[PDB]
């Protein structure tokens, strides 16, 4: 049994809370990484101090 | 040259500063022409004398 508090499987709560569990087979869900990845590092003048932002 | 470099700073306070510009000038270099009036060395002057034109 795998323990995960994934807010995708409360879903609910008080006396409505509904807790799912998933019964899997190998290969039964499957997540691939597009490796397209992209991070910008901006920055603006004109005032006091440089500001950034990512 | 740019007169404003150095700005007193205020890490805790986000202001807006006005910008400045970067200025170019020109040195200069007058040309100026000089010469000598015709001069008359005639041969014959010379030779009267004997001498060496």
């Amino acid at each position: 049994i795998i323990i995960t508090d994934s807010p995708a499987l409360v879903s609910g709560a008080a006396e409505t809370l509904r807790h799912s569990t998933l019964g899997l087979t190998t290969g039964a869900i499957l997540i691939e990484q597009n490796q397209d990845f992209d991070s910008t590092v901006v920055d603006g003048t004109g005032k006091q101090n440089i500001t950034r932002q990512y | 040259k740019i007169q404003g470099l150095v700005r007193p700073r205020d890490p805790y306070s986000n202001a807006d500063v006005a910008a400045k510009d970067l200025r170019q000038l020109v040195d200069n270099t007058i040309k100026v022409a000089s010469g000598t009036p015709p001069i008359n060395i005639p041969p014959s002057m010379l030779r009267w004398i004997q001498k060496n034109p």
